[PDB]
RNA sequence: GGUGAAAUUCUUGGAUUUAUUGAAGACUAACUACUGCGAAAGCAUUUGCCAAGGACGUUUUCAUUAAUCAAGAACGAAAGUUAGGGGAUCGAAGAUGAUCAGAUACCGUCGUAGUCUUAACCAUAAACUAUGCCGACUAGGGAUCGGGUGGUGUUUUUUUAAUGACCCACUCGGCACCUUACGAGAAAUCAAAGUCUUUGGGUUCUGGGGGGAGUAUGGUCGCAAGGCUGAAACUUAAAGGAAUU
């Protein structure tokens, strides 16, 4: 819920979506 | 199972020869038995001595003169100037808020090959009849003060065979020479040398060491 | 809301003050913000000095003091130092002890 | 077996979590002029003698 | 008239050293410490253990010959507390009240001119 | 390892592999030393060499 | 040693402590301030060099050359990325001791990467005074810098001092401010947040209930991490600001 760890969670699942999409 | 204080001889610590008290204290050494002479262990022993105790007066209480045991001549253990320093809580009492500290440091030589680093501290005095609550000096005034101090500390050197410097540090005369050489710029209270180091020494010269007796 | 006209701080005319470590917490805090207080004390406590002097050499016993500026962070200070969190009235009173 | 008898000259509130200990100032009957601060347990009036098994160590409050 | 030494009272938190040395500091006369005298720690830099240490080193100092002692009270220094421990004010006075002569009291806490990074962290000890 | 076992102490096998330790003794005879002679250690270190 | 208490930890092959040195890499304590400079970020040892910059003074000069600014640019903490040095201290990760019901956290001891440095990137921060800039008017004290007067003040000696500096009083110009208050604001409050239903000095940027969401998508830049721009479907009657009990 902390607007930092919220942001980090979004920024992690974005990076893991980049690595999924590079395939 | 030893208690080696049985085999520990006391030796005669003399402080030649400019200071009034030519006798300071007694340092114990492991007894000079097989293959290890006392000299080897008692050479280079830096004994700090408070200049209050070394000259009796309480006006010399904010000063420590390091003395290294250097010579022996038929069991005669005499020291020589190794360094002067201020007391850790007079230095700190002179530092105060609403002032300006000035630190001059010069890596000078002497007449003899003694590479001495002389420091010096000088604080700004709020002059009598002042309603302004601080005595802050300008950067230009401090640059000008450091210059004045630096060339005085170097003028009182090339003379000053470290012996003559010792005999001119004790009577507070560099302090009251810099006072009048800076008063033309800023009041400047508490001018002291504060510290002297021996960064490097010449070759021994036991004549130069022993001329400090009799 | 904004609690202080300052910021529990001084920084006005400056961009960034070089920080200072809290004496007990070790927490780094900007110098201007850090609660500074000079701890000036006699080397020997105010109970021992009788037996100190009577058993000391050198009569007149100079008795040198000790000086060290304690820098405290805000939380370490709130532990019953001179802070005693005061009313929104008495917050503004700058006058020391 | 040296135990030192010392009369109290003034009592100074009470230390401890509770008021179980009373901080007191004593004067040593033997070799007097020596004033030392000390802790007691039981009720203390003035002029009362305490028996110290150590004359040396001083006293602090029991936070 | 009196043979001298150096007291070197290193009173930190967590322990007190009453390490009496020679004038020069080359030779150790006695190095009794606070934790030596109580084997149930909880309290190593305490006034009581410091007094006990001071009494032992002083008694030894009387046996070995030295009569008076200069005192060099010392905190941790470095980047830590830099304030003398609670056993510093015990170790001194206890040196005197044992019967040793004391003098030239001066604090030699090694203060850093422009320090390194202190132990802990940005937020420091959290508790 | 890519040779036949005649040619080298690493040869042969139905896979290319050394099969035994490549760290050979200092006292290994002139003819036996292939791999890492008197290897005080092996592998890639962390931080500084 | 280190602790609220301890344990990991090293120690008699003398650890910790003491002293004489030496090395290495960071760091500029105290002075240090309701003080300074800078476009912001930032910048506190010393000396020298190189350029710059405001302020003041000015009976110098040019004479509207200006204000703010899509696009377009330069600088831009920390962390982070390349590759070389460097690696002392401290310390993401990790090892490990405690606590715990569990605690791969808070506390303890170690500890890679980590930058401190050279070159090249990145371009975001509660990057904050959460207050765009240029301009005018409305009402006590210090203090920084420059200048003007005054003191028969101190120091000044080389004869009286030519002075000069420091200091004192009055005075302005600009500065970082602060203390009391008729106007303003939902109030907290304030030198501008005043001159605002008695509404217009110039000008740039931004917002239109809360979420979804700074998310998807498409371009753009970047070695990567990411940065810039940036939606909708659907959902909901509140969410929020300030003060009071
Ligand atoms: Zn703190």
């Amino acid at each position: 819920m902390r607007a930092k760890w919220r942001k980090k969670r979004t920024r992690r699942l974005k990076r893991k979506r980049r690595k999924v999409r590079a395939r | 199972v030893v208690d080696p204080f049985t085999r520990k001889e006391w030796f005669d610590i003399k402080a030649p020869s400019t200071f009034e008290n030519r006798n300071v204290g007694k340092t114990l050494v492991n007894k000079s038995t097989g293959l290890k002479n006392a000299s080897d262990a008692l050479k280079g022993r830096v004994v700090e001595v408070c200049l209050a105790d070394l000259q009796g007066s309480e006006d010399h209480s904010f000063r420590k003169v390091k003395l290294r045991v250097d010579e022996v001549q038929g069991k005669n253990l005499l020291t020589n100037f190794h360094g002067m320093d201020f007391t850790t809580d007079k230095l700190r009492s002179m530092v105060r808020k609403w002032q300006t500290l000035i630190e001059a440091n010069v890596t000078v030589k002497t007449s003899d090959d003694y590479v001495l680093r002389i420091f010096a501290i000088a604080f700004t005095r709020k002059q009598a009849n002042q309603v302004k609550r601080h005595s802050y000096a300008q950067s230009s005034h401090i640059r000008a003060i450091r210059k004045v101090i630096s060339e005085i500390l170097t003028r009182e050197v090339q003379n000053s065979t470290l012996a003559q410097l010792t005999s001119k540090l004790i009577p507070e005369v560099i302090n009251k020479e810099i006072e009048n050489a800076t008063k033309d710029i800023f009041p400047l209270q508490n001018i002291h040398v504060r510290k002297v180091k021996l960064l490097k020494q010449p070759k021994f010269d036991v004549g130069a060491l022993m001329a400090l007796h009799g | 809301p904004k609690k202080r006209a300052s910021n529990g701080r001084n920084k006005k005319g400056r961009g960034h003050v070089k920080p200072v470590r809290c004496v007990n917490c070790s927490k780094s805090i900007p110098k201007d913000k850090a609660i500074k207080r000079m701890a000036i004390r006699n080397i020997v406590e105010a109970a021992a000095v009788r037996d100190l002097s009577e058993a000391s050499v050198y009569p007149e016993y100079a008795l040198p003091k000790t000086y060290n500026k304690l820098h405290y962070c805000v939380s370490c200070a709130i532990h019953a130092r001179i802070v005693r969190v005061r009313s929104r009235e008495d917050r503004k009173n700058r006058a020391p002890p | 077996t040296p135990v030192t008898l010392a009369k109290v000259i003034k009592v100074l509130g009470r230390t401890g979590s509770r008021g179980g200990v009373t901080q007191v100032r004593v004067e040593f009957l033997e070799d007097t002029s020596r004033t030392i601060v000390r802790n007691v347990k039981g009720p203390v009036r003035e002029n009362d003698i305490l028996v110290l098994m150590e004359s040396e160590r001083e006293a602090r409050r029991l936070r | 008239s009196q043979v001298f030494g150096v007291a070197r009272i290193y009173a930190s938190f967590n322990d007190t050293f009453v390490h009496v040395t020679d004038l020069s500091g080359k030779e150790t006369i006695a190095r009794v410490t606070g934790g030596m005298k109580v084997k149930a720690d909880r309290d190593e830099s305490s006034p009581y253990a410091a007094m006990l240490a001071a009494q032992d080193v002083a008694a030894k100092c009387k046996e070995v010959g030295i009569t008076a002692v200069h005192v060099k009270i010392r905190a941790t220094g470095g980047t830590r507390t830099k304030t003398p421990g609670p056993g510093g004010q015990a170790a001194l006075r206890a040196l005197a009240r044992s019967g040793l002569r004391i003098g030239r009291i001066e604090d030699v806490t090694p203060v850093p001119s422009d320090s390194t990074r202190k132990k802990g962290g940005r937020r420091g000890r959290r508790l | 390892v890519a040779m036949n076992p005649v040619d080298h102490p690493h040869g042969g096998g139905n896979h290319q592999h050394i099969g035994k330790a490549s760290t050979i003794s200092r006292g290994a005879v002139s003819g036996q030393k292939a791999g890492l002679i008197a290897a005080r250690r092996t592998g890639l270190l962390r931080g500084s060499q």
